[PDB]
């Protein structure tokens, strides 16, 4: 009903597609960062996932944080010892933007275990706002996933919580997911969820809402599938720990599919 | 920083920060400055500013107030806005005895709807459409101001802050205590405003959460499963409420005609799902004759 906004869902979908492009971090930014690596970014995101749990924050909040962190590191060089500080202020800002009850600064300080002073956190906040020019309403995979769920027939929440898990996983690995847009990652995450639990595919109704064929999403599907398979062996485990509990239907305990099927797109 | 802005006078305080009227010394432009202090203390930049800025940058529209600049010192934070000459209530009061010529009521509604449909089309709820937040210029334009209480929503929505909207313009679903509310809550508010321009008194000038509900019921009737499914399942709802029959609309929106009353009712529907959309309200026959008049006296 009006909570699915029947009169505006198109204008919204179009617009976020328009905005996801404009909010996309520069694809190969870590290579220009002298002191930090994609592995170090992998370590910081995981921490944020953990932070999101300690304070029962919206998954949405997590997703915006990573967006701010990514765009920040696209412009500003950051020493390893300060990476946590970027993250904290981002997590702080995304909280302020998205949470009904965002945690206080004191609490944000207290979790770095006094690596940084309150003064420093508030100052980084400002710096991040400057660097982003206050453009904090960035589209996330979540905002697309939520929209994609209304096409389900019928609505299955093992499918829902799995896609969440999968979309969340992609936040850990800059390589390769930086070359993918939120609408695309969400399209694969939803399809991969809708295959592991049910055996259905990326529904026709969405082919014409998005424009995404199962063909165009093939590159991203492969990477996701690979990441999904490699998940128990991945260094960062917080997301898997997160999605074990009854809340998200314990989807990270499920066994990923072996193959996915798929058409040879090119015919010789 | 503000070395190029001379403060003329203070104009108000509504929501976060204080607003000054200022003049750009170099360009000659008259502007409105929103100023935030810090200290604060704190906690950093307020979620309300963060929200207003981010959204208001995305939102360029003839019927949404224009944010011109952000001056971002360590100590103060300035928001530079276009200056509008007065708020709608002010205005509505000035015309307490004379009234507002239909064309004009019609124009102001149309524009507020155009503006609000843009908001929703871009996944923004204002959540504070009191007539102090609707600003008018001398050329007959009206604009949505103060997005301090705004938010960007997901599709579908989720539970957002309960403590929301000025009591008078606050939709029943929020009053009742539902876990979800959407675009319609903004429409309810414009509905109340629509009436407020017509009769120049608040439609539901309630003095508390329960009394507000009481007044809404006094005027629109006490709702049940037929008109709005599930109302009895709602949290802060009570069966011990009296049962009022719906008041025939001429009492009390007397001067309003055939079409306006159709629209008004549609704007003031109980069921959030039934309620008209802004987009759908723009097509309504009430607006077929619309023009852009100039506000009568020197405002
Ligand atoms: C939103 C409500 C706000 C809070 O008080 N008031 C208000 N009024 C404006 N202009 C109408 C107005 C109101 C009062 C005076 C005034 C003038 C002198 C002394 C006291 N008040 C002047 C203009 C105006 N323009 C732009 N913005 C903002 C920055 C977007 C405005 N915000």
């Amino acid at each position: 009903s009006v909570n699915e906004v029947p009169d505006y869902h198109e204008d919204i979908h179009t617009y976020l597609r328009e905005m996801e492009v404009k909010c996309k971090p520069k694809v190969g930014y870590m290579k220009k960062q002298p002191d930090i690596t994609n592995s170090m970014r992998a370590i910081l995101v995981d921490w944020l996932v953990e932070v999101g749990e300690e304070y029962k924050l919206q998954n949405e909040t997590l997703h915006l944080a990573v967006n701010y962190i990514d765009r920040f590191l696209s412009s500003m060089s950051v020493l390893r010892g300060k990476l946590q500080l970027v993250g904290t202020a981002a997590m702080l800002l995304a909280s302020k933007f998205e949470e009904i009850y965002p945690p206080e600064v004191a609490e944000f300080v207290y979790i770095t275990d006094d690596t940084y002073t309150k003064k420093q956190v508030l100052r980084m906040e400002h710096l991040v706002l400057k660097v982003l020019a206050f453009d904090l309403a960035a589209p996330t995979i979540n905002q697309f996933l939520t929209q994609y769920f209304l096409h389900q027939q019928p609505a299955n929440c093992k499918v829902e919580s799995l896609a969440m898990f999968l979309g969340e996983l992609s936040l850990i690995d800059a390589d390769p997911y930086l070359k993918y847009l939120p609408s695309v990652i969400a399209a694969a995450a939803f399809h991969l969820a809708l295959y592991t639990v049910t055996g259905q595919s990326w529904p026709e109704s969405l082919v014409q809402k998005t424009g995404y064929t199962l063909e165009t999403l093939k590159p991203c599907l492969l990477d996701l599938h690979q990441t999904y398979l490699r998940a128990p062996q991945h260094a960062q485990q917080s997301i898997r720990e997160k999605y074990k509990n009854s809340k998200y239907h314990g989807v990270s305990l499920l066994n990923p599919p072996e193959t996915l099927n798929v058409h040879h797109h090119h015919h010789h | 920083s503000m070395e190029n802005f001379q403060k003329v006078e203070k104009i108000g305080e509504g929501t976060y920060g204080v607003v000054y009227k200022a003049r750009n010394k170099l360009t000659g432009e008259v502007v409105a400055l929103k100023k935030i202090r810090l200290d604060t203390e704190t906690e950093g930049v307020p979620s309300t500013a963060i929200r207003e800025i981010s959204l208001l940058k995305e939102l360029n529209h003839p019927n949404i107030v224009k944010l011109l600049d952000v001056i971002h010192t360590e100590n103060k934070l300035y928001l530079v806005f276009e200056f509008l000459h007065q708020d709608l209530k002010k205005f509505m009061d000035a015309s307490a005895l004379t009234g507002i010529p239909l064309p004009l009521i019609k124009s102001y509604l149309f524009q507020l709807l155009q503006g609000l449909a843009f908001c929703h089309s871009h996944r923004v709820l204002h959540r504070d459409l009191k007539p102090q937040n609707l600003l008018i210029n001398t050329e007959g334009a009206i604009k949505l101001a103060d997005f301090g209480l705004a938010r960007a929503f997901g599709v579908p929505v989720r539970t957002y802050t309960h403590e929301v909207v000025t009591l008078w313009y606050r939709a029943p679903e929020i009053l009742l205590g539902c876990k979800y509310y959407s675009t319609a809550v903004d429409i309810w508010s414009l509905g109340c405003i629509f009436a407020e321009m017509v009769t120049r008194r608040a439609l539901f000038p309630g003095d508390s959460e329960i009394d507000q509900l009481f007044r809404i019921f006094r005027t629109l009737g006490t709702p049940d499963e037929v008109v709005w499914p599930g109302v009895t399942s709602m949290p802060d709802y009570k069966p011990s409420f009296p049962k009022w029959a719906r008041q025939d609309f001429s009492k009390v929106v007397p001067p309003l005609d055939e079409d306006g009353r159709s629209l008004l009712s549609q704007m003031l529907h109980y069921d959030p799902n039934k309620r008209i959309s802004a987009k759908a309200a723009l097509a309504h026959p009430f607006f077929q004759d619309v023009t852009k008049p100039v506000p009568h006296l020197r405002l």
